[PDB]
């Protein structure tokens, strides 16, 4: 029995280190062809997509941090070929790109970054973009002057394309990875135990109610 | 002279020619979180007594003997009672090994302590499901202590000739019939199980076989005495 | 900041000392404790007295390979035993930690200590000549030409554990010989056949250089 | 006779320099195809694999250091082509990846590093991950509350794949090389002389017992 | 200034802590306020 | 329990715990419960007697309702209550 | 590629895939061929204080080999 | 730290004076001794 | 063995001949030696 007796340090227990270790939240696919596809792709910035940190994010109510996004790419095949892409961020309240060669891509206030695909993946730093002092993962109450949609959690969105007028016959799968800098949380919440049903709303099945602790034989027998 | 501790009393010669294993004395456990939360008991009154195991009979063809600590004491008196009823254990040891021989006997024995002494699984058969490990009786001999089978390799795949980096001592039947070692707690974690993990293991091997004349005693009696030091127990399980 | 590169980029020296990204940042390892039996250099090991496999032959199978026989049935003024002083050589040093560790290095130098230990009766008595002949020479023919060099006597009837300091060695080598200065004096009722142990180690002045792996391990790997 | 007389310095004799000079311990093969292979590979982190430093590691009992791993790759053919890989480390007590596209690869707490294959090999720094103050190469005694398996020597494991949904028809052989930083040993052990039989257990053949020192003709003839 | 590279370039450690280009320079976020019920470490919850 | 939930988010924990009990019956009722902790490496007690010979407390919830208890140590079979 | 240096008194590689290439004490450096050429720094490796381009006299305890 | 490159990278001048990775780190060479008949410049020979 | 777990002494009469012993108490079955 390796019963340890030594007090270990407390630095991993900090919320800072509990939201570090950049991971993925979004994967998109981008195929370019003629008049049978789009040639571009749009992805709204989201947090609660992959349910591992949605649990870690609902553990509190109000949060504030800066984002560090990294865009890695490859072909569905796996090969990395020398093509020049274009990622563009779009702040909230701004029109999203509707087409490959539409005008929004040529927009200045919209920031963008141009890289080679044989270039190491790209990094960017988004600051705290909410009007409010913090994000609210819960906003019981209608936003009207259909229910509970927070008026301010949209960080913006992203748009990806290649830079060319030729339909480069290309099929990519782009992975993003997100790191959180200078987190500050508030008002801890208890952890959700029931599996989800749909995004952005904390519904639950009132029939297949799972139990947090599994079942044993009796109460007089531990093990 | 004479050494009396607790209720035991054993005589020997006057000597400060005694080895300190790695040059440090035993000592109690310093401040850890266990030392902070609770006080592990510090018995020093009666568990500290010179236990005298059963004599051993060195012969002309003897291989050698060894033991395992604290497994040799797991069923011996109040110390054993503390050992199988506390899953936390720590101690040091005073090992006083004597041989009783005449001046007409020759032969040389080696005394040595080995930390994390691991016995080898002989009977080479490279097979996952065979795995001829040594059995429970052998690797944990207990009180009597087993013997060797291949001393030149220490039954561990390790040559004996290099076994002197270990805290050792020579027993030569000419110069001295006794020797003594002191060993502190040797483990990578302050406490452990006293019953399913031995910290170290004593070995005695005849490096120069006994020889004698017609009409002499054919079996040298070698005894070992042992006295714990600064022991500590924790976690009384029933 | 404008810069330039030079030859040596993107290479991976197996010898170079450089950092790498600590993939567990903020991590807290288990703290160290005052483990007795520490070391800081292998030289500490090389100055410890181990035993020589001086009886190297095909006829000795076990511990007998380490014991120099001695009897009264041999005469005086004759050679009992002898060997070379060469740790990293094919002889009765490969059982010695000095020889083992020399195999792990190319060039060593310094002074050595060779000791001998007797185990017979208390009542017995004799006198052995322990003669060292430095390299560049042949081992002595008889006791006389050996007495004319660095030698000691040893009346193991009185003083058992004898030692000896070999002044120098580096990298044919020096020789050490054991002669019967007298016959093995023996009282009545004792077998009159004893054994001598030979131990060896290095002094403080020893030094090692460039490291090389060893050859005695014929196995590439195990799994 | 180039008999040197000059004392050489003692810095190579330190355990630090005796465990430096990063070398390999593990080579893995990774072929990607359809439903006749795995497309990924898993390798448990090990020390005693290649028997040259297993001898140098059993020379003591208790050790503590930090690891510096370097992952180099190539095709079995030899060519280096522009593909993006993924190495991920897995700490102990965590599930290992069972499939190429299984979910463990998308895990955050599991750290990972993405590189190009035309990128110089990757480096990482593992700290001391044992619960105990040190590693124990020998744990005589059962771990039960089948024999001698140390409860804490698992540094973790590694997993390798390419990042793509296409079965990139590719055959790689990855070599790792390990460097040790800030070693601290304890309790020296004598060096093992007998060849091994199987890993993790110091068994030995009790019939073909090799002798450390080879055999000569007699004891009265040095050479 | 002449330099050299070493192994570890162009790699992307999911664990490493590094900066990135702030794509909204000069930006001014909404300032913080003394929100009660703050935390600084999950250990606070575990007790 | 949030302790268990958060332990699931980590590998190795260590320290001391506090387990409390709360009674809810009548004000007029009264009894006496034995709250016995048996450290790991052992089996849960057979009867009350062999449990009384270890770290235990009594609890006359007829007088004092909200009772507590401090478990000294734990790390990563385990102790029983 | 793989370049490896071998210090004196050490066995040389006999085959492509022989074991000497997997040797630790033997230092080695791995590069791409599209990588700029490699550089290394050897120190003074003689046992003696200096190299001797002339050693009139036999090295035996066939002639003039330093 | 953001930087840029300039022309002259990845080139190998046979004349340039630069260091390289010491492949035997911590190594200790044989120390020098006062060998008579030293020189410091070929001009000594030319006179 | 069960005797070694009580008030005992050893005696290597090969070295020290005249040995003694102090019995602590007695009054008026009795103790054994």
């Amino acid at each position: 029995t390796r019963c340890v007796m030594n007090r270990n340090g407390v630095l991993e227990a900090t919320i800072s280190h509990f939201f570090s270790r950049s991971g993925l939240v979004g994967v998109v696919n981008l195929t370019d062809g003629g008049t049978d596809t789009t040639g571009y792709a749009v992805w709204d910035i989201d947090i609660m997509g992959f349910v591992q940190l949605r649990r870690k994010c609902e553990m509190f109510t109000y949060m504030r941090f800066n984002a560090e996004f990294t865009f890695v790419t490859t072909t569905e095949n796996g090969e990395a070929r020398p093509f020049m892409l274009q990622y563009m961020y779009v702040p909230p309240g701004a029109p999203k790109p509707t087409g490959r060669d539409a005008f929004q891509w040529q927009t200045a206030t919209n920031p963008s970054v141009f890289v080679k695909l044989t270039d190491p993946p790209a990094q960017v730093s988004v600051p705290f973009m909410s009007p409010a002092s913090a994000y609210q993962w819960f906003y019981d109450g209608y936003p009207t002057f259909t229910y509970g949609q927070c008026p301010n959690n949209m960080m913006g969105t992203f748009a990806v394309r290649v830079v060319s007028r030729v339909a480069s016959q290309l099929k990519l799968q782009t992975r993003v990875y997100m790191k959180l800098k200078h987190v500050r949380a508030w008002i801890p919440r208890p952890i959700r135990s029931q599996p989800y049903l749909l995004k952005n709303f904390p519904n639950y099945d009132s029939s297949k109610i799972t139990y947090s602790a599994r079942d044993r034989a009796s109460i007089k027998q531990a093990n | 002279a004479q050494l009396t501790v607790g209720n035991s009393s054993i005589t020997t010669q006057e000597a400060a020619n005694i080895v300190l294993a790695y040059g440090e004395w035993p000592e109690y456990c310093p401040d850890t979180d266990a030392t902070a939360v609770d006080k592990p008991t510090r018995p020093d009154v009666s568990v500290n007594r010179f236990y005298t195991l059963d004599s051993k009979m060195w012969q002309e063809n003897s291989t050698g003997w060894y033991w395992k600590f604290p497994d040799v004491l797991n069923k011996t008196g109040v110390f054993g009672q503390n050992a199988q009823f506390h899953y936390l254990y720590r101690s040091g040891f005073c090992l006083h090994v004597q041989c009783n021989a005449s001046k007409f006997h020759q032969g040389a024995l080696l005394v040595a302590v080995i930390p994390e002494f691991v016995l080898a699984g002989r009977g080479s058969n490279t097979k996952p499901n065979e795995a001829p490990h040594p059995g429970f009786n052998t690797t944990f001999p207990g009180t009597a202590g087993a013997s060797f089978n291949d001393p030149y390799v220490l039954d561990s795949g390790v040559p004996l000739s290099q076994s002197l980096i270990y805290p050792h001592q020579w027993i030569n039947l000419r110069t001295n019939n006794c020797a003594t070692i002191i060993v502190p707690y040797i483990n990578a974690v302050p406490f452990d199980s006293a019953i399913n993990h031995s910290n170290f293991g004593l070995i005695v091997v005849p490096v120069s076989p006994l020889k004698y004349s017609s009409g002499a005693t054919t079996a040298i009696p070698i005894t070992v005495t042992i006295a714990p030091l600064n022991s500590e127990f924790g976690g009384l399980r029933q | 900041l404008p810069t330039e590169l030079r030859p040596g980029t993107n290479q991976f020296l197996t010898t170079e000392d450089d950092t790498a990204a600590p993939i567990l940042p903020g991590f807290s390892p288990t703290p160290s404790i005052h483990i007795p039996g520490e070391v800081r250099s292998l030289l500490e090991l090389c100055r410890v007295e181990t035993i020589l496999e001086v009886n190297n032959t095909t006829d000795a199978t076990g511990l007998n390979r380490l014991l120099i026989p001695v009897s009264a049935q041999n005469k005086a003024d004759e050679l009992c035993a002898a060997f070379m002083v060469d740790p990293g050589r094919i002889g009765p040093w490969q059982s010695t930690l000095v020889g083992q560790i020399c195999r792990y290095y190319t060039q060593w130098s310094g002074s050595l200590k060779v000791t001998f230990m007797f185990t017979g009766s208390f009542m017995a008595t004799g006198k052995m000549l322990i003669a060292y002949s430095p390299p560049g020479s042949a081992q002595p023919a008889n006791r006389e030409t050996a007495m004319l060099g660095t030698h000691v006597i040893w009346d193991f009837g009185l003083q058992s554990s004898v030692s000896l300091v070999i002044p120098w060695i580096s990298n044919t080598a020096g020789v050490v010989t054991l002669w019967y200065q007298t016959n093995y004096v023996v009282p009545p009722e004792t077998p009159g056949e004893a054994y001598i142990i030979a131990m060896g180690a290095a002094q403080d002045n020893f030094t090692l250089k460039i490291c090389k792996d060893t050859d005695e391990v014929t196995q590439q790997a195990v799994l």
